[PDB]
């Protein structure tokens, strides 16, 4: 029992508790073919939030629905206590599936920058007949792709072959931030994940407030602090998959001013991204290693978490 | 006293009402919510089921205060993690508050323990030995 201590730290929804999941998923508890079972009932919970989320911003941005029956099924959806919910109804299902291939949800879906929305709601309504099967098993990848806000301090404690790594999950938003406080003593590394395809959002805690200068600026304070000098710290830019998809029309830009790279470019956006946060950095003898990461992605990770085991060993090891 | 057997609290797993339901189950779940930082998710909830059933339009007034500041107003001392759009919902609504006040925030609340923090007390080791 030769036990190292993790930190997970980053800004809401950057992917930390995903990261844990992946972590028993490769070196854990496992989801189990029952396991599985538990997290129905949130998925179709994400399913009403996210739809319930669009509908808003129909009146948000006075997009008009196409269909006008459309309104009374969105009507019936505004109305849905989602925790209540533990079946998938006919009717519920009627009334999403035509919301959702309406051209005026289409339109608002598009301008999801716009708004909170979950990065999963694409996935989930894309196989609403596989989800609303009453025999239905999630996948293991549907449960990767379920959001469930983090709120407070959780240790995840997980035996590699020679090491006990001892991973702490925390609320990434900023009420929560006061709380991390509680899990700074000891530390051997941060692992500091940020959304890459957070460049063009706003912040759910305010109005107005670009989600990326909060990280640079998160990153920095943490990074700062003393009692880190000695830990190394690992940052993990996340969401590189929905980078690919979103650099093809909002344009870094607009928001960085900076970037003298290309647009349209993933890789020539993220390692400006990465330069960004190096330079943050003001002490010249700590080094900074990095990664870009898909959380939702397992085959990814094992050559990512098999890597920074080495990496984490070396330095507070030998 | 005040102890319970170990089927009454294996009862707690059936959901997260068989559990507020009880007296004592409802005391440990609190104690597990202070190890991991979150305990006012718990606080705020019961303090919205007393003030959901608020009687006179004073109280009705004043509690509908106390509740926002405790845990609403940004850089509250027990600041709950929530939107800004139903932070400000709220913000607007205290002048006159009504029974309703919360109770979207309420229901979010819950599903935020529901979801997470229930389902940890329940592979917790002080539950399980509970189960024994
Ligand atoms: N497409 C995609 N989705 C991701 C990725 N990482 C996380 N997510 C999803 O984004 C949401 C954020 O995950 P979560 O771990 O809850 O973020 P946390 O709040 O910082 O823990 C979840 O719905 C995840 O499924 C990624 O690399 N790609
Ligand atoms: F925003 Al999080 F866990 F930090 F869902
Ligand atoms: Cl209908
Ligand atoms: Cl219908
Ligand atoms: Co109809
Ligand atoms: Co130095």
């Amino acid at each position: 029992r030769r036990e190292l201590k993790l930190l997970l730290l980053g800004t809401g929804e950057s992917g930390k508790s995903t990261f844990i999941k992946q972590m028993r998923i490769i070196h854990g508890s496992g989801y189990s073919d029952e396991d599985k079972r538990g997290f129905t009932k949130l998925v179709y919970q994400n399913i009403f939030t996210a739809m319930q989320a669009m509908i808003r911003a129909m009146d948000t941005l006075k997009i008009p629905y196409k269909y006008e029956h459309n309104k009374a099924h969105a009507q019936l959806v505004r109305e849905v206590d989602v925790e209540k919910v533990s079946a998938f109804d006919v009717p519920d299902y009627a009334a999403i599936k035509s919301l959702w291939n309406d051209p005026g949800i289409q339109e608002c879906y598009d301008r999801r920058r716009e708004y909170q929305l979950s990065d999963s709601t694409k996935y989930y309504l894309n196989d609403l007949d596989r989800v609303a099967d009453p025999s239905y098993l999630p996948t293991q990848q549907d449960v990767l792709r379920v959001c469930v806000p983090t709120t407070g301090i959780i240790e995840y404690p997980f035996d590699l072959q020679s090491v006990i790594f001892r991973m702490v999950d925390v609320g990434g938003q900023r009420s929560e931030r006061r709380k991390w406080i509680h899990c700074f003593e000891n530390v051997t590394s941060i692992m500091f994940l940020v959304a890459l395809s957070e460049y063009d959002q706003v912040l759910v805690e305010s109005d107005n407030e670009n989600r990326m200068e909060e990280s640079k600026a998160l990153f920095r304070t943490i990074i700062t602090y003393p009692w880190f000098q000695n830990s190394s710290v690992i940052l993990f830019l996340n969401k590189k998959d929905l980078l690919e998809e979103k650099i093809m029309y909002s344009h870094l830009v607009d928001y960085f001013p900076e970037y003298d790279g290309p647009q349209r470019d993933a890789q020539a956006a993220r390692e400006f991204i990465l330069k960004m946060f190096v330079d943050l950095n003001p002490d010249s003898d700590k080094i900074i290693y990095s990664h870009f990461t898909c959380a939702t992605d397992t085959e990814n990770i094992r050559f990512v978490f098999a890597a920074v085991k080495d990496t984490i060993l070396q330095l507070n090891l030998k | 006293f005040g102890s319970p057997s170990p089927e009454e609290a294996q009862l707690w797993s059936e959901a997260f009402d068989e559990l507020l339901a009880s007296k004592y189950g409802l005391a440990a779940f609190r104690a597990f919510l202070k190890s991991e930082f979150c305990e006012e998710n718990i606080e705020f909830w019961l303090a919205c089921e007393d003030f959901k059933k608020t009687k006179s339009p004073q109280k009705l007034s004043s509690k509908a205060r106390k509740i926002y500041t405790d845990f609403i107003e940004k850089e509250a001392p027990k600041e709950i993690n929530i939107d800004f759009q139903t932070k400000t919902l709220i913000a607007q609504n205290i002048q006159e508050a009504t029974s309703g006040c919360f109770t979207t925030a309420q229901k979010r609340v819950y599903s935020l323990m529901e979801n997470n923090s229930y389902p940890r007390f329940l592979e917790s080791e002080f539950y399980q030995d509970l189960c024994k």
